[PDB]
């Protein structure tokens, strides 16, 4: 009979890759507050008592 | 053949996905009094 016959084989493409993937960490910055805390406290003063 | 631990995203960037964390915001507002105030003096007149 007539024998089969190996397959040539695929031919590979020697190369470098990067790989990225979908971004879900969020943008990061550095920010500054001004403000101020005002406190009004109203004070009953009793006889031996605040 | 060997195969090395593989992940698209691990633990900490999964939870670092979220805009705000509810422990870190609460850890870092109540320190408000323990940094900016004097809990511990007590004013007498």
């Amino acid at each position: 009979r007539r024998c089969p016959t190996r397959p040539e084989g695929q031919n590979y493409t020697e190369g470098i890759a990067v790989v990225f993937k979908e971004n879900i960490a969020p943008y990061k910055f550095k920010a500054t507050m001004y403000y101020k805390d005002v406190t009004v406290s109203q004070v009953w003063f009793g006889h031996r008592y605040s | 053949h060997e195969f090395v631990p593989l992940e698209v995203y691990t633990r900490h960037e999964i939870k670092d996905s979220g805009l705000l964390d509810y422990t870190e915001v609460q850890r870092r507002n109540q320190l408000h009094d323990l940094r900016f105030a004097d809990i511990d003096t007590v004013i007498r007149a």
